């Protein structure tokens, strides 16, 4: 999981 | 003939319309923006999903801010007279009101202005759908346990996340929002009105996803998408 | 029992819920804000409309910014366990993100934060509807001829106008948006899902209204409302 | 007609  | 009703957009033009997918994965080093692992999964899923809805899909990868603006301008100047609708999907970094080209930001208002009712006459009265997978800020949701028409009419903005918030992307599976959107379109596009499909997307993202991180600041976080509708009719991807 | 579906909010609690109407007509002279002629027509129409939907309506008039915040805080601390939903209608001056008390502005985010899923537990999972008749800026539309859940989930913001734009109020008839909203609720609340009612409101405002002014800057202008949905289920005001 |  990564944030944009 | 008999009694008639006009509560739904006419979607039986010869063509459904264009689906422009802008997929920005790699950014210029000087911007300091990270590569968006998983976004190609999103772009492929969207291409297939909108293909099966009979949209003319155009995929574009790693566009500069200048290329994004010129692409949108050029597309808005095409003759859309035989097309029922227009769809644009933006996959990139972002902040509130902004999506990033590979070398810097683009105002979302500038992009969408090209398609205003007075500036793209062959789309006047037709639904113009903008689907945005991008951050809108840096907030994290900790969750809780359980005649004329307006020039801004007939736009729909399907945002992946609430205003002010980060948006979540899985490097293996794609983004929570685009994964969910394609799944709900595949299951319900022959069945449900578009607002009701998007409400099921809201529920899927809100209930089925939660972040996992070794960093406590970013761990166990939640997301709710946002439907922003200025549509004036119901939108069904099928017709009778 | 037999197969079941859970796509709609449970609206058969003993009570539909509160409908708080904040009607700000007269503003403190030092603010320089004009009186909002016609807003009492709106407030009376809303009271009757939501009465017939079986909401517990509370009308409040000419509240200061301090009174607005204390009212919202107090209401959020009530026990809503026996209530299906919550409705708040704001009638006032505004700008983007702001509505005005009689003596100064209130952040809309501060008002709605009181009802977050983690801060008002007896409304968690229940629809929280904010209906806003207020300006959002000063643009004019010239028209064109023709498990956990997110703490921000289950909110709906029904805005009278597009972001950045003025909102129009007729001094005799009430505001375009509230007039139209009550008319569509009266006609369709026993028939249509709430997003589809609001889409008919969008169409009514966009097609039936156009400003008349002796001032060319303000003459012949149009308006489109904005539906901002973070709902996770369909919302019907009736139940079976 | 007036604006808010
Ligand atoms: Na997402
Ligand atoms: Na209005």
């Amino acid at each position: 999981d990564e944030v944009d | 003939s008999g009694i008639s009703l006009d509560n739904s957009y006419k979607m039986d033009y010869p063509e459904m319309g264009l689906c422009i997918i802008i997929n920005n994965k790699n950014f210029h080093k000087s911007t300091g923006m990270t590569s968006r692992s998983g976004t190609d999964v999103d772009a492929a899923n969207l291409r297939e999903t909108f293909r099966n809805l009979k949209y003319e899909v155009r995929n574009k990868n790693d566009l500069t801010r200048e290329e994004i603006v010129e692409l949108m301008r050029d597309v808005s100047k095409e003759d859309h007279s035989k097309r029922s609708s227009f769809v644009c999907v933006l996959l990139s970094h972002g902040e509130e009101g902004i999506i990033f080209g590979t070398n810097g930001p683009v105002d979302l208002k500038k992009i969408t202005n090209f398609f205003r009712g007075d500036r793209c006459r062959s789309l006047t009265g037709k639904p113009k759908l903008f689907i945005i997978q991008a951050c809108r800020g840096t907030e994290l949701d900790c969750g809780i346990e359980t005649h004329k028409i307006p020039v801004e009419a007939d736009f729909l903005y399907a945002y992946s996340t609430a205003p002010g918030y980060y948006s979540w992307r899985n490097s293996k599976d794609g983004s929570w929002f685009i994964q969910s959107l394609c799944a709900m379109l595949k299951q319900y596009a022959d069945k449900l009105e578009f607002m009701h499909i998007l409400t099921r997307v809201n529920r899927k993202v809100a209930t089925e996803f939660e972040s996992f991180s070794f960093d406590a600041t970013f761990h166990a976080k939640k997301q709710i998408p946002c439907i922003y509708s200025m549509l004036t009719k119901e939108l069904y991807f099928y017709h009778l």
